């Protein structure tokens, strides 16, 4: 359960490790859309906020 | 000579040419040119090749 669109809901996460390539290899998602930052870039690349 | 440095003044501007030309050489890599990030390695890191 989540809430609509037009109420989107944003959440901070901080002072966790975070890793996109568990995500990427489960492929669940039927499409994957990166434009500022891409999924092979994330595992190496550090990112502050998240 | 000891009393005015304007004499030398225009060999100091010649050098002070010099040093203008790499001063702004370095504010051209500040510029982004039109890329996300002025940084190269900014844009490598976020980005596939």
């Amino acid at each position: 359960r989540f809430a609509s669109v037009y109420a989107w809901n944003r959440k901070r996460i901080s002072n966790c490790v975070a890793d996109y390539s568990v995500l990427y290899n489960s492929a669940s998602f039927s499409t994957f859309k990166c434009y500022g930052v891409s999924p092979t870039k994330l595992n190496d690349l550090c990112f502050t906020n998240v | 000579l000891s009393s005015t440095a304007s004499a030398l003044g225009k060999l100091q501007d010649v050098v002070n040419q010099n040093a203008q030309a790499l001063n702004t050489l370095v504010k051209q890599l500040s510029s982004n040119f039109g890329a996300i990030s002025s940084v190269l390695n900014d844009i490598l890191s976020r980005l596939d090749p």
